[PDB]
C-alpha cells in the first residue's frame, strides 16, 4: 500500500536524476556512448523537533537584569576587619524556540553508476577517452547528482567499450 | 491515599441524599413507575390502585430487576471496603462499572451520540470509555422512549374493546349511549381472566434483559 | 493554599518566638560555665529573610525505607563587663529578654488565635 | 419498533377486531334489513320494531358465541404481552 | 511497565508538538486537598506524640487548626450545595 | 495475509535492485553475459522513539541564570579568619526534544550475488575476463546496490563460462 | 486454523530462496545440474518492547543543572581549623524512550542443503568439479540465502553424480 | 476436538520435513533408494512473559543522578579531629520491558531415522556404500531437517539392502 507509493517516489527520483546526468553527457559523449543508473536511499520516517536555545549571561557585560539587591559592609577595627556582601540578582535570558518538522521522502544517500563508450573514428579503432575527458565526465557527473559529502554520495565513472 | 474519615463520612452522608435521583436515572424505576401512569389511564379507572401501591409494587420490581447489579456491586467493591482492602475513591471507581455496564445495555446509540456530540467529547475508542456525564442523560432518553414504546402497545386491546363496545352500540341505533361505562366493566374482565398484572410485570422484567 | 498564606506570617514569627526562647533557656542554663559566649537571633532580620524564601530519597518503590533528608547566624551579645572565667552571659538583660520574648510569645498566640476565631466565627451559621 | 412493524401491529389487532365485531355486526345488519324489508311489504310506517328483534339476535348471538369470541381474544392478548419485551428497539 | 512507558513515549511526543470544565472533578479536587491537609496535620501531631525532635508544639497545634478551618468551611460549602439542589429539583416544572 | 504483503514487497524490492544491477552491467558485458539476483533482509518492526537533549552548564561561560544570591563574609580577626560563601543559582538549559516514527519496510542488510560469462573471441575460445574489469564490475555493482558498511552489506561477484 | 497459515508462510519463504539459490546456480553449472532444499525456522511470537536510556552525568563537565546551592565555610582560628561544605545540585537528564514491536514470521536460523552434478564431457566421463568451483558455488548460495553468523546460518553444498 | 487439530498439525509439519529429506536425497542416491520417517514433538502450551531488566549504576561513571546533596565538615583541632560527610543521591535507572507470547505449536525436539539401500551395479551385486558418501547423507539429512543441538535433535542413518 504506502510501501507501493514510498517505492514508486523512490523509482521516479532515480530516473529523474538518471536523466539529468544523460542530458549533459549527451552532447559531449554522443546519444547511446553514455549509460547511467542511480539508487537512491531516502527517508520515510516522520520527525518532529522543537530547540529551545539560551543565550548565555555569564559576563555582567551581556547580562541584562530586572532586579539587583547589593547590600555592602566594612566595619573596619589587617586587625578586625570585617567584610559582608550580600548579592541578589534577577536576570532576563534571550529565548529562541524552533520547531521543526522534516520532510517525508528527503535523500539520505545517493549513489551514481555511469559508464561510458569508447571513441571509434573514421577507421572505426574503439580508442579510449583520455584523463581529462574521464575528469569532466566526473565532475559533470558529481554536479547533476547533486553530489554532497555530507549526505555520504559515492559516485564511480568507468571507461569500457560497448557491446554489439 | 485515602480519605480521612471525616472527609469519607461527610461524602457517604452527602451521597445518600441522592437516593431518588440514583433511583430515577440510574435503575429500572423509570421505565416501570411510567408504564403503570399508562396502564391505569388504558384501563378507563385514573383512580385505578392507589399511587402508594404502584410506587411500592415499582419500587419492588426494581429491587428484583437489579438484585444481579446489587450482587456484583456488592461482591466486588463493597466487599473489600467492609475487609479493609480498598479506599473509598477505589471503592466508587469500581462499584460503578456493573452499573455502567447495565445502562449501557439499555442505551440508544443515537441518544449516546446526540450527548457526546453535545458535550464536544473526543472520539471515544469504545463502550468501555464513554464518560457518566455522558451515559446518564442518554439512558434516562432511551428510558423514556422505550417507557411510551411499552405504553402504547399496552393501549392496544382496551382500544379494541372499545372500538367494538361502541360499534355495536351505533349499530343497533342506540346512539345516546355512552360506550365508556359500558365498556369498562369489560376492560376489567379483559385484564382479570388474562391475569393481566402478572402477565405485564413478568413481560416488563424480561425486557430490561 | 490562601489560608496557609494567609496565617503564614503570625505562625512563623511565633515559631522564631520560641526558638528565641530555647536559645535564651540555653543561655540562662549556662550561666556559670566558663569559657561560654552568650548568643542570640536578630528576631527581626530572620524573620523576614524567612518570609522572603532536604533532598529525601525517591521511593519509586513500595517496599524500602524512605530514609531522611536532614539556619539562624548566631549572633554573639556583646558583653557588659569582663569577667575571669570568660563567661559573657550577663544575667540581667538575659532576663529582661526572658521575659520580653515571653511576653511577645503569648501576643502572637493571642493574634494567631483571633484570626483563627474570626474565620471559624465566619463560617458558622 | 419501525414504522412497517407498527402498522403490521395495527393491521393485526384491526383484524382481531373485525373478527370480533362481524358476528354481531351481521347479524344485526341481517335482522334490520329483514325487518325492513317486511315492513316495505306490509306497509308499515314505524322505525322501531327493528330494534326489539335487533337486541334479541344480539343477545342470542352473544350468548351462542361468546365463549369462541372471548378464547380468541384472550389468546391474542396473551401473545401480545408474550411478545411485548422484544418489539422494543 | 510496557504499558506505561508506552504511555510516557506517548506523553514527551505530544509535548514535542505543543512546543472542559467538570465540577465533579472540582469537588474531588477539593475534598482530596481538605483530606491531605487533615492527613498532614495528623501525621505531624503522631510524630510529635512519638518525641521527634525536628517538631514544635506551637506548629502542631496551629496545623491542626488550619485543617479544622478547612474542613468547616467544605461542611459549610457542602451545606449550602446540598440546600440549593434539594430546591431545585422540589419544582413542579 | 500481512506476511504476503512484506514478502511481495520485498521481492519487489529485490527485483528493481537485480533490474538496476544488470542495467549497467549489460552494455559492456552484453546482454545475457551477466546474471544477478538480489535478497534483501527487511525492517518490518514498528518503533517509535522520543530523545531528549540536554545542553552541558557546568562552565560558567555557557550557563544560563535566571536568578542568583551570593553571600559572602570575611571576619579577619592566618589568625582568627572566618570566611563564608553561600551561593545559590537557578539556570536555563537549552532543550532538544526529537520524536521519530520509523518507516516499515526499510532495508537492514543486502546481499547479492552476480555471475559474469567468459568471452567467447571470433574463434570461440572463451576467454577469461581480466583483473581490471573484475574490478570494474566490482565497483558498478556496489554502486548500483547502494553498498554500504553500516548495513553489513556482502557483495560477491564471480566468473566462469555459462553452460549451453 | 492459524498454524496451517504460519507453515504456507514457511513454505513460500522457503520455496523463495530456493529460487533465488537456483536461478545464480543454473547457468554455471547448468539446467537440471543442481538442486538445492531450504528449510526455515520462524518466529511467530509477538514481543513488545520498551526501553528507556539515560546518559551519564557523574562527569561534571557534561552535567546539566537546574538548581544548585554551595554554602562553604572555613573558620580558621592545622590548629583549630573548620572547613564545612554543603552542596545542593539538582539535575536534567538525557532520555531516550524507544517502544518496538517485533514482526511476526521473520527468520530466526536457516540451514540450506545444496547438491550439484558431476561434468560429463563429450566422452561422457562424470568429472568431478574442482575446489575452486566447489568454493565459488559455496559463495554464491551463501550470498543468496542470506548468510548471517549472528542468526546461526549453515550451509553445505556437496558434490557427487545424479542417479538417472 | 482440539486433540485431533495439534495431531494433525503435527501430522503435516512431519510429512513435510520428510519430503524435505528425500528431495535431497533423491537426486544422489536414486528414486526408491532411499527412505525417512520424521517424529516431531510439539509445543500446543500456551505461554505468557514479561521481563525487566535494570542496568547496574553501581559505579559512578554509569550512574545517572537527578539530586545531590553533599554535606561535608571537617573540624581538625591525628589530634581531636572531626569528619563527617552526609551524601544523599537519588539515580535514574534504564529500564527495558519485553512482552513476549511464545507461538503455539513450535518444535521442541525433533528426531529422524532415515534408511538407504544398496547399490546393486549392472552385474546386480548390492554393494554397500562408502563412509564418506554416508557422511554427506547425515550432513544433508542434519540440513533438510533443521538439526539443533539446543532442541536435543536426533538423527540416525543407516544403510542396508532393500527387501524385495
Amino acid at each position: 500500500d504506502l510501501n507501493d507509493a514510498q517505492l514508486k517516489f523512490a523509482n521516479d527520483v532515480e530516473s529523474r536524476i538518471q536523466r539529468r546526468i544523460e542530458a549533459i553527457l549527451s552532447p559531449i559523449v554522443g546519444n547511446g556512448n553514455v549509460h547511467a543508473q542511480v539508487t537512491a536511499q531516502l527517508d520515510f520516517a516522520n520527525k518532529e523537533q522543537t530547540e529551545e536555545h539560551y543565550s548565555p549571561n555569564g559576563d555582567a557585560s551581556k547580562a541584562t537584569l530586572r532586579s539587583r539587591q547589593l547590600n555592602i559592609s566594612e566595619q573596619v577595627g589587617a586587625g578586625p576587619r570585617s567584610t559582608q556582601r550580600n548579592e541578589t540578582s534577577n536576570y532576563e535570558v534571550d529565548r529562541t524556540i524552533r520547531h521543526t518538522k522534516m520532510n517525508v521522502g528527503d535523500i539520505e544517500r545517493l549513489s551514481v553508476a555511469v559508464v561510458v563508450n569508447y571513441k571509434t573514428l573514421a577507421d572505426g579503432k574503439p580508442l579510449p577517452l583520455t584523463a581529462d575527458q574521464m575528469k569532466q565526465i566526473e565532475d559533470l557527473t558529481r554536479e547533476a547528482m547533486g553530489f554532497s559529502d555530507k549526505r555520504g554520495d559515492t559516485l564511480n565513472v568507468v571507461n569500457s567499450p560497448f557491446s554489439a | 491515599q485515602s480519605w480521612s474519615l471525616s472527609v469519607q463520612t461527610l461524602v457517604f452522608i452527602t451521597s445518600l441524599t441522592f437516593l431518588p435521583a440514583i433511583l430515577l436515572m440510574m435503575t429500572s424505576f423509570t421505565r416501570i413507575i411510567i408504564v403503570f401512569g399508562l396502564l391505569r389511564n388504558a384501563l378507563g379507572t385514573p383512580s385505578a390502585p392507589p399511587n402508594q401501591v404502584l410506587l411500592g409494587l415499582a419500587l419492588f420490581l426494581t429491587f428484583f430487576i437489579m438484585s444481579p447489579v446489587i450482587d456484583k456491586i456488592y461482591v466486588d467493591a463493597y466487599q473489600p471496603f467492609s475487609e479493609q482492602k480498598i479506599s473509598m475513591q477505589e471503592a466508587l471507581d469500581k462499584g460503578a462499572q456493573p452499573l455502567r455496564a447495565f445502562m449501557l445495555r439499555q442505551t440508544r446509540e443515537a441518544d449516546l451520540a446526540l450527548f457526546a456530540r453535545l458535550a464536544n467529547s473526543g472520539p471515544l475508542q469504545g463502550p468501555e470509555a464513554v464518560p457518566m456525564r455522558i451515559l446518564l442523560p442518554a439512558y434516562v432518553t432511551s428510558e423514556l422512549k422505550t417507557a411510551f414504546q411499552i405504553g402504547f402497545t399496552i393501549f392496544i386491546p382496551f382500544l379494541i374493546i372499545d372500538l367494538v363496545i361502541a360499534s355495536v352500540l351505533m349499530a343497533l341505533g342506540m346512539m345516546m349511549v355512552p360506550p365508556a361505562t359500558i365498556a369498562l366493566p369489560f376492560k376489567l374482565m379483559l385484564f382479570v381472566l388474562v391475569d393481566g398484572w402478572q402477565l405485564l410485570m413478568g413481560s416488563l422484567a424480561q425486557s430490561f434483559y | 493554599d490562601r489560608l496557609d498564606a494567609a496565617l503564614r506570617f503570625q505562625q512563623e514569627a511565633l515559631n522564631l518566638r520560641a526558638q528565641r526562647q530555647e536559645i535564651l533557656a540555653a543561655n540562662i542554663a549556662n550561666a556559670d560555665t566558663p569559657g561560654y559566649q552568650a548568643r542570640d537571633i536578630d528576631f527581626a532580620s530572620e524573620l523576614k529573610k524567612v518570609m522572603v524564601r532536604g533532598v529525601a530519597l525517591t521511593l519509586t518503590s513500595s517496599h524500602h525505607i524512605p530514609a531522611q533528608a536532614v539556619a539562624v547566624d548566631l549572633l554573639y551579645r556583646v558583653p557588659d563587663q569582663p569577667s575571669l572565667d570568660g563567661n559573657t552571659v550577663d544575667m540581667d538583660r538575659e532576663r529582661t529578654q526572658f521575659a520580653d520574648n515571653s511576653l511577645k510569645y503569648q501576643m502572637g498566640l493571642t493574634v494567631l488565635g483571633s484570626q483563627l476565631k474570626g474565620m471559624m466565627n465566619v463560617l458558622q451559621g | 419498533m419501525t414504522p412497517e412493524s407498527v402498522m403490521m401491529m395495527g393491521t393485526e389487532a384491526m383484524k382481531v377486531a373485525l373478527a370480533l365485531a362481524a358476528p354481531l355486526l351481521l347479524v344485526a345488519l341481517i335482522t334490520g334489513l329483514i325487518i325492513s324489508i317486511l315492513q316495505a311489504a306490509t306497509q308499515i310506517n314505524e322505525m322501531t320494531l327493528s330494534f326489539i328483534p335487533k337486541i334479541v339476535a344480539v343477545f342470542i348471538a352473544i350468548i351462542v358465541a361468546g365463549p369462541w369470541m372471548l378464547n380468541l381474544l384472550l389468546d391474542y392478548v396473551r401473545t401480545l404481552f408474550s411478545n411485548l419485551p422484544y418489539i422494543i428497539g | 511497565a510496557i504499558q506505561g512507558i508506552e504511555g510516557v513515549i506517548s506523553q514527551l511526543q505530544a509535548t514535542a508538538m505543543a512546543a472542559t470544565v467538570s465540577f465533579a472533578g472540582q469537588l474531588h479536587a477539593a475534598l482530596d486537598r481538605i483530606s491531605d491537609r487533615q492527613a498532614a496535620a495528623r501525621v505531624q501531631a503522631e510524630k510529635f506524640t512519638l518525641g521527634e525532635p525536628g517538631i514544635a508544639l506551637n506548629d502542631v497545634m496551629a496545623d491542626m487548626q488550619k485543617a479544622s478551618v478547612s474542613m468547616q468551611m467544605g461542611i459549610q460549602v457542602r451545606n449550602k450545595l446540598v440546600a440549593a439542589y434539594q430546591e431545585v429539583m422540589s419544582m413542579q416544572v
